[PDB]
């Protein structure tokens, strides 16, 4: 039926070079997504539109000038052609879809006149190929040479000649008007090995400037390509140059790997001791933000600057705005998103408005109206899994994959303790009692055990819970005392826990990654590899039996929520059994939905790294 | 346990193996990436057997692709499922074969055995029990019968105790698609009796007709032939692979099929074999699978049965089924065509099933036979051989890799002393 | 990797030398200006074309061939046609002076000061190659370079390589229609010396495809263009599983191993089917049944030679385009049922048979027609010493008289060289009887 409004969407693709786009005099702003485009108001953080037409992940991104169609490579599996997709705008859908390198796609780009988009073949398979936009077919394809390339750039004016650059090696290549050829010409730069990452060219074509991992910006003449100047004086960039930009103004935008944002005006200068020399690029302004920079696109604002909006590597996107005439620059954080693979959700009991993230870096909290994160609890090196409010409103928990779990509060301030070994390897699942006095918590090899926790003292029982495979699931009556325990071998198991003796229930067709109560019944409903969505009798029974990962329930069993490695998400009247209202869209395999118990809303969280909101209506 | 570790031999034997890979592929569920994706418990127990362990939850098959000429290597390599291969298991030389036994079994086998044989050894270690070899040959070209049984030598001496299977594909008696085809054929025996277990001989004629007649075929291509092969070499190892009332290890075939160490060439016949007309009227019993599979049309052998006598049989079902039909057809038969069965054997017949069926069926068998019929293939090419040799007819080629002619006289005599023993066991 | 040498010595070898590059050129979409659209790896298609050509480092397809010839005229005319743009001029060979139907002219005189710079070109293009399939003659006997050269080149080849297999196309003296009038004496000083040098060597006559274009094509106005168009009709079937795919595929050892049973007995023949026009096209429905049966048909043999009078030592059919192996099976069994067709004894086996998916191409303003089916008949036949005695008989019929002969003794030679060839002429022939 698909009726479900997407009121929210948070994500960024944070390690997509140059992914970062502005619309030209438009209102949009353009970056990716696990596998679609994402083009959201640039004032209103509600009004979004994703374009959605590729199947493993896009990887590189180009947008014409005046605001004209747009085009968008992809990364795909090991021995199929990529995807290069042309997506139109005043429409917004798909025209054309070519296909070749056969790994992956490393560049693209549109020329000045928007007939012509160059594409960069990927690691293997790396060539430079020429497109025709009416007709989605080659022109023009050659190899480089061994050393691939990495980024390629058509000239602002003349549309016949493009710039591309790479490991040990930059060339201008010009597209021959006799044939289906085009010759490259080779720079000359006096016994210099530069990995060249960045490109930029200028409003005219006098200077090519390009960045290094060494950290410079080397800035070389055109009409010969030969070098001109070296880059910043008084120190160099500290991770290599990798987000480079300019301003109209005839200065550059450089970000290197560690946060360093600096303005470099480069206009040809005397060497002041030397006259027959040139000095180095200065530093007009420079900031820090938080991570490595990655793209960079303008904001033509005129009243005393520019705003860029800076896409940093830890999926922060930044304002600079920076105004030349007191050499000013001022950064703002306009949106965060979380990094990669966001691993278990969270919700405060009785609280349907702020939720929690746990994901493969640290900790992370937001709240239903707005994004507007709260705070990030950081642990460097090991990941967090399966997070967990303990119940009745009290403590976070947290199992890493060190084994060990570690408790937080709510400013979380320093860790309430730390429950070290507590399985072998990778503590999968963890649950609480309904009293906050026990912890249970189900290890990756097999196995499930119970804390006894006290208000101040910690207690280490040795319940040793056998099981057959990894926990996928824990879960607990809050009406009384009991426990269930998923598997990877699906044999869910009712343990009593009054005495700990695995109350013999065993349901094995294939291995479950969600199982949940319906509330005060004696029923089940469990979720595992095969589509099964099967409601069981806790007295060991079937009562129906109707990929999917992750299932919720309401307050009463009205809509059972769930969703899988298919990209949808299915609400079930749960007595009736009917897919209303069945919502789509989520690029990526979904691991987590939520039901945020006094409101009407569905979070829902998957390995694309991203997070979306809908709403809730039930027949 | 009980792994297996696979050859292919020659153009055909590589061609075959490409759908042998790719039904067996099917049959436990991978997907061409290389990552399973059935659905039981039972195709992870013992996929040990076809393949080895890889990063990222993936499995590659333990075959070897042996081929001078790596042109058709490219071709197996951009099929569906050529993406699951090792490319160090692609050993090959850039010089044809010229179907010259010589050259592919003195000067051109020779410079690459060493190769493979380091390639053999790199995957002979990593079975934690290695059951025995197969292999897939063609004996009428060049590299087949020379690359094979020189690369055959080569492993009895070093895993004599272990079992040396041949999937042999012989040439045919009224075709020949080359023409020195005989030569190829009888020095590749004189090296098969001496170094080998079991060796089923199968004809392309057969396999027109099986296509023809039975399936209702129109155009049968190369790959339905392999298809049915495909199929019979899978219908093999169902019980080192499937659970089965009756298991039946390959060894305990061997056995039980050669009462002799030189009586080892086999025939084999697949069951069941139905248009998609006739499948909605014929119902899959155990008295449907018995009688097809004990024709003589089945035998994809070019060889007539009733002209003969089994020494042995044995019979490899799949599906849920009474084990005591299958126990009185067996008996049955033996009482019936009493003539065609030998007297100083009482039961002279095995009788395996297993539990699993095939993806797609319920009910499927196979049959195998070592009858004395199956000489008259060996009398045809002794006849073919002996004529050119009288002319010495294409002989400057074979003298021409430092060969003799007293090999061409051995290899014959060889054949003639085979065909003899099975006579003696032929008393009419 | 797979990749051939073709030779094109005396006239008629750098005449079907034009035709033979045109149609290859054609195929694989080679412009006469070296190079093709869709070149680089942005066509995604290698291998199509190494057997016959060498990419430069960008672009451009040079063909790996050779034109030799003694007289200027027709080289220089390959120089200033259409196809010059293809040609490094290291290839085309030339010289001031021809050999004007003079064995020793050809072979003593002046062929002994071009040879140097030929086998200098030959380790030129020897070298390119990574997997050398063969050398591929184009001779013409009955003149002074072709036999001239040819065989004093054959000689040099063999001293340098041995190991490696010569095959050459020879159009030899029709027995009814001679445009030279001295061309016993060469033919016999040629086929000695290729013999002992040649490892196969494949026959045939204008006049018989003058026959072909009459009855089949009809035709009324046939010219050696159209003789050279099906010659590379014929040679583009041979070469077609060397550079293209298909169930049986054959290299030349193989075709040569199983072809070749006595080192002496390798004169073979040839035939092409179908071998029609347009029209014809339309009312047919070209059956691999029909194909096969015209093949073996002597009429449709590419010489004047009658095989019903000897028997097949063997045969070679290389079929193309839409052909399944049950046919050929089908129908090979269909001839070996027949009783004209002969076989000798010792060999029971006799087909060495190929298919090639890619289908037959025609040259525009061609005359044969768009099919998706062709068969290339290739039989070393017993039946062949028949063309090979009448010019035993012409020789003597003139030796006698020793009329001529001062040329060729005043040209540097003697007479020892015509009793001496006349030996080995009747040592052969008596060979072809010895098979019996
Ligand atoms: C709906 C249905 O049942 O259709 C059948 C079917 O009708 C028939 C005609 C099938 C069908 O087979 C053929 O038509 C066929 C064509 C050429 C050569 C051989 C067979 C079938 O293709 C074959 C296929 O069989 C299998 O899949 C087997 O498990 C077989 N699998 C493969 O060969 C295979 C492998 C990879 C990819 C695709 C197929 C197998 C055999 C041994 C060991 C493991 C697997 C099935 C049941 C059918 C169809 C689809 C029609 C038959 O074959 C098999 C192997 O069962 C032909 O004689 C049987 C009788 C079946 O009834
Ligand atoms: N079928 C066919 N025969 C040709 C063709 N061109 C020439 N011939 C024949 O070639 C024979 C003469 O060949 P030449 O090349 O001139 O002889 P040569 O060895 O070069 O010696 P010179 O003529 O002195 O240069 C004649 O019998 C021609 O019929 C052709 O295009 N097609
Ligand atoms: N079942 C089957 N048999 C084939 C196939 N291709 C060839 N054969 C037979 O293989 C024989 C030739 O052996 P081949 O491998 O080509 O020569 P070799 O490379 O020197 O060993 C011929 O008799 C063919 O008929 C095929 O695709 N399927
Ligand atoms: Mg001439």
């Amino acid at each position: 039926a698909e009726p479900l409004v997407l009121n929210s969407v948070i994500g960024f693709g944070g390690a997509i070079e140059n992914g970062l786009i502005a619309h030209p005099d438009g209102r949009t702003i353009i970056y990716p997504l696990g596998s679609t485009i994402v083009l959201r108001d640039r004032a209103d953080p509600r009004s979004q539109e994703f374009l959605q037409g590729h199947s493993d992940k896009v990887s590189c991104l180009a947008l014409s000038r005046s605001g004209r169609y747009l085009a968008s490579g992809q990364i795909t599996y090991m021995g199929f052609t990529a995807d290069i997709i042309i997506w139109d705008l005043e429409s917004k859908q798909l025209i054309h879809r070519m296909a070749l390198h056969k790994v992956k796609v490393q560049a693209l780009d549109f020329s000045c006149d928007e007939r012509f988009l160059a594409s960069l073949g990927g690691q293997d398979d790396n060539a430079l190929v020429l497109w025709d936009v009416a007709s989605g077919n080659a022109i023009c394809g050659s190899p480089c040479n061994t050393n691939f390339t990495n980024c390629v750039k058509f000239f602002n004016n003349s549309p016949d000649k493009l710039i591309t650059a790479g490991n040990f090696n930059m060339n201008v290549w010009t597209y021959d008007a006799g044939n289906n050829k085009l010759r490259p010409t080779d720079a000359t730069l006096g016994t210099l090995k530069r990995v060249f990452k960045s490109v930029v060219v200028d409003a005219n074509d006098e200077y090519a400037y390009c960045g290094t991992t060494t950290g410079d910006v080397l800035q070389i003449a055109l009409e010969r390509v030969l070098f001109k100047n070296t880059g910043p004086a008084k120190g160099n960039v500290q991770m290599g140059v990798t987000a480079t930009c300019e301003v109209p103004t005839g200065d550059i935008l450089v970000g290197g790997g560690d946060g360093s944002l600096q303005v470099l005006r480069t206009v040809p200068e005397p060497s002041s001791t030397n006259p027959k020399l040139l000095r180095k690029m200065p530093a007009l302004a420079g900031t820090k933000v938080e991570g490595a920079i990655t793209s960079i696109a303008l904001a033509d604002m005129n009243a005393r600057g520019f705003t860029f909006f800076v896409g940093t590597a830890m999926c922060n996107i930044y304002k600079v705005t920076y105004e030349p005439a007191t050499s000013r620059l001022k950064e703002e954080l306009v949106q965060t998103a979380h990094n990669d693979k966001i691993n278990g959700m969270a919700f405060p009991n009785e609280y349907s408005e702020v939720f929690a993230t746990c994901g493969t870096g640290f900790i992370r909290l937001w709240h239903l109206t707005t994004c507007r994160e709260l705070l990030r609890i950081a642990v460097p090196n090991l990941e967090c899994f399966c997070i967990a409010f303990t119940t009745d409103g009290s403590a976070i928990l947290s199992g890493w994959s060190d084994g060990k779990i570690r408790a937080f509060g709510p400013q979380s301030g320093k860790i309430i303790f730390t429950i070290n070994d507590a399985h072998q390897k990778a503590v999968t699942a963890i649950a609480s009692t309904a009293d906050s006095s026990r912890i249970l918590s189900g290890g990756e090899e097999g196995m499930v055990r119970v804390w006894r926790i006290g208000r101040t003292s910690q207690t280490l029982e040795a319940s040793m819970k056998d099981h057959k495979g990894p926990v996928n699931c824990i879960r607990i009556k809050g009406s009384g005392d009991e426990c269930v325990s998923a598997s990877s071998d699906g044999s869910c198991i009712l343990w009593d826990l009054h005495t700990f003796k695995r109350r013999t229930s065993l349901f094995a067709n294939t291995f479950f990654k969600s199982v949940v109560y319906h509330p005060d019944e004696s029923q089940l409903v469990t979720a595992g590899t095969d589509r099964k969505v099967t409601y069981w009798d806790a007295y060991d029974g079937n009562a129906i039996r109707i990929e999917v990962n992750a299932l919720a329930v309401d307050r009463d069993g009205e809509a059972l929520v769930s969703g899988g490695g298919d990209k949808l998400v299915k609400l079930w009247g749960y007595d009736e059994g009917h897919c209303y209202f069945v919502g789509v869209a989520h690029s990526g395999a979904i691991t987590a939905v939520g039901v945020t118990p006094d409101k009407q809303r569905i979070v829902s969280v998957g390995t694309e790294g991203g997070i979306f909101i809908w709403d809730y209506q039930r027949p | 346990m009980r792994e297996i570790v696979h050859i292919q031999g020659g153009q055909c034997g590589n061609q075959i193996g490409a759908k042998f890979w790719e039904v067996v592929s099917d049959e436990h569920g991978i997907d061409p990436t290389g990552t399973y994706h059935g659905d039981s418990d039972l195709q992870l127990e013992r996929i040990n057997v076809y393949f080895n362990e890889a990063t990222g939850g993936r499995y590659v098959p333990r075959a070897i692709l042996m081929d001078l000429e790596p042109g058709t290597m490219d071709s197996v390599r951009s099929g569906p499922y050529g993406q699951i291969f090792r490319p160090d298991n692609f050993v090959f030389g850039q010089t044809g074969a010229g179907n010259n036994w010589a050259k592919g079994h003195y000067t051109e086998g020779a410079e690459l055995i060493d190769s493979v044989l380091d390639v053999v050894r790199k995957e002979a270690e990593s079975c934690d029990c290695l059951q025995g070899f197969q292999v897939c040959h063609s004996l009428g070209g060049g590299t087949g019968s020379g690359m094979g049984t020189l690369l055959i030598s080569k492993i009895r001496e070093e895993y004599p105790d272990r079992m040396m299977l041949t999937f042999s594909v012989v040439p045919s008696p009224k075709v020949s698609d080359t023409v020195v085809e005989p030569y190829n054929a009888t020095l590749s025996v004189h090296q098969l009796v001496e170094n080998a277990d079991e060796c089923m001989v199968l004809d392309n004629e057969a396999l027109y007709d099986i296509c023809f007649r039975t399936l209702k075929l129109t155009t049968p291509t190369f790959g339905d032939l392999n298809h049915l092969i495909s199929a019979v070499m899978s219908g093999i190892t169902c019980c080192l692979r499937f659970p089965g009332q009756l298991n039946a290890d390959l060894r305990k075939l061997a056995v039980n099929l050669i009462p002799f160490p030189r009586l080892h060439f086999f025939m084999v016949g697949f069951t069941p074999l139905t248009s998609r007309g006739s499948q909605q009227y014929r119902a899959l019993t155990v008295p449907e699978l018995t009688q097809q599979m004990w024709d003589a049309k089945n035998m994809m052998c070019a060889a007539d049965p009733r002209h003969g006598r089994y020494l042995t049989a044995s019979a490899l079902f799949r599906g849920r089924m009474s084990t005591k039909e299958v126990d009185e057809q067996m008996l049955n038969v033996q009482n019936k065509n009493s003539s065609y069965f030998v007297e100083w054997i009482p039961n002279n017949v095995k009788s395996s099933v297993c539990d699993i069926p095939p993806k797609g069926l319920k009910m499927s068998a196979t049959f195998i036979g070592n009858s004395t019929a199956i000489q008259e293939m060996f009398k045809r090419v002794s006849e073919q051989f002996t004529a050119m040799f009288r002319r010495k007819a294409f002989l400057h080629w074979y003298t021409g890799e430092g060969m003799d002619e007293m090999e061409f006289t051995e290899a014959e005599s060889n054949m003639n002393d085979l065909v003899s023993e099975y006579q003696q066991y032929q008393d009419a | 990797m797979r990749e051939v040498i073709s030779i094109h010595i005396g006239q008629a070898g750098i005449q079907v030398g034009n035709a033979c590059w045109e149609l290859y050129c054609l195929e694989h979409g080679i412009q006469p200006d070296g190079q093709m659209p869709s070149d680089k790896t942005i066509g995604g298609g290698d291998d199509a074309f190494n057997t016959f050509f060498s990419e430069t480092g960008a672009g451009k397809h040079v063909p790996r061939c050779i034109f030799l010839d003694l007289e200027p005229t027709v080289v220089d005319e390959v120089r200033t046609g259409t196809y010059r743009q293809l040609f490094h001029p290291e290839q085309l060979i030339s010289g001031k002076e021809d050999a004007a139907n003079n064995f020793a002219r050809g072979h003593y005189t002046i062929g002994k000061e071009i040879v140097d710079l030929a086998l200098d070109r030959i380790r030129k293009l020897a070298d390119n190659c990574t997997g050398l399939q063969g050398f591929l003659v184009f001779n013409a006997v009955g003149g002074g370079t072709g036999s001239g050269l040819g065989s004093l080149l054959l000689e040099r080849l063999s001293v340098d390589y041995g190991k490696k297999s010569k095959l050459g196309f020879t159009v030899y003296p029709s027995p009814q229609v001679s445009t030279a009038v001295v061309e016993p004496y060469n033919s016999v000083l040629s086929t000695h010396s290729l013999l002992e040098h040649t490892d196969v060597a494949v026959m045939l006559d204008n006049e018989a495809i003058y026959d072909i274009c009459r009855r089949s094509l009809d035709i009324e106005r046939p010219t050696y263009t159209n003789l050279n168009r099906l010659i590379a009709q014929v040679i583009s079937s041979l070469t077609a599983s060397l550079r293209f795919d298909g169930a049986l595929n054959v290299d030349i050892t193989e075709f040569q191993t199983n072809l070749v049973p006595y080192p002496r007995i390798h004169f073979m023949l040839s035939s092409y089917a179908p071998i029609i026009s347009a029209e014809k096209a339309y009312h047919e429905q070209l059956s691999v049944a029909e194909i096969t049966n015209a093949a073996f048909e002597p009429a449709s043999m590419m010489v004047k030679c009658d095989p019903r009078h000897g028997k097949y030592m063997a045969c070679c059919l290389m079929y193309r385009g839409d052909v399944v192996p049950k046919d050929v099976n089908a129908s090979v069994a269909t001839i070996k049922t027949k009783r004209t067709i002969q076989f000798v004894d010792w060999c029971p086996t006799g087909f060495k048979c190929g298919i090639n998916y890619q289908p037959p191409t025609v040259v525009p303003g061609g005359d044969l027609a768009k099919v998706q089916r062709a068969v290339c008949m290739i039989s070393n036949s017993t039946a062949i010493g028949e063309i090979f005695s009448r010019l035993d008989h012409k020789f003597d019929l003139m030796y006698a008289k020793r009329a001529f002969v001062h040329w060729y003794v005043g040209e540097g030679m003697e007479e020892g060289e015509f009793s001496e060839a006349r030996e080995d002429l009747a040592a052969l022939e008596k060979d072809f009887e010895e098979v019996g």
